[PDB]
């Protein structure tokens, strides 16, 4: 999962 | 029945959550773990995909199927002290609640006041690239 | 911020209730005493001293500077959950809270029918009454 | 006290  | 600003802090809203949400059973990141690692689905065009954590408010999109929630969680949020909760909400002390509602306000507080600076810093590169290209 | 349909079980919101409580210092049931009991200060005018058990709903006039709230309390409704809450509330669960909470509404449900049988007792007096005064 |  990535930070917007 | 339950305070309509206060049911993200049950599992079982954090579930209701998910709408859509592509994995599921096969998956790690099934609605029931994404939940219980405290996302919220919060859906959009741009993407449909993005979780937010309901108490520190990390928004978090490009799930992998066998990404793992928590672990998701702790490594791009490690202050959230709802990783730290290990008790059931009913065994929660009305306390103990209290004070998780307090830091979670904060939170909320915090996010709109980074939010606010870059816009603000935004636009003030803008203000100054316009009067340098005037000099 | 504590959601409005609860502060009431806020010790020191009771308290607040009270507005030109004529029974202060010296006396046994001020209002600390009076919110320790349970009591909310509820005045109309042919009552300016009317007082309300916020979880069982009960109603006590014709306060004295003497009477112990507690004993008044359980004078007059002994079957009262609220006297059982021995704990202070911060050392309450979330499970004992909406437990607690759970019985006022039944509580409050029961008073309304209660309320709603008295009025139509009333309005049959009226009319049987009136048709006495036709016969 | 009495009741109302
Ligand atoms: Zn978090
Ligand atoms: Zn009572």
């Amino acid at each position: 999962a990535r930070t917007k | 029945t339950l305070p309509p600003a206060w049911q993200p802090f049950l599992k079982d809203h954090r579930i209701s959550t998910f709408k859509n949400w592509p994995f599921l059973e096969g998956c790690a990141c099934t609605p029931e773990r994404m939940a219980e690692a405290g996302f919220i689905h919060c859906p959009t065009e741009n993407e449909p995909d993005l979780a937010q954590c309901f108490f520190c408010f990390k928004e978090l999109e490009g799930w992998e199927p066998d990404d793992d929630p928590i672990e998701e969680h702790k490594k791009h949020s490690s202050g959230c002290a709802f990783l730290s909760v290990k008790k059931q909400f009913e065994e929660l002390t009305l306390g103990e609640f209290l004070k998780l509602d307090r830091e979670r306000a904060k939170n909320k507080i915090a996010k709109e006041t980074n939010n606010k600076k870059k816009e603000f810093e935004e636009t003030a590169k803008k203000v100054r690239r316009a009067i340098e290209q005037l000099a």
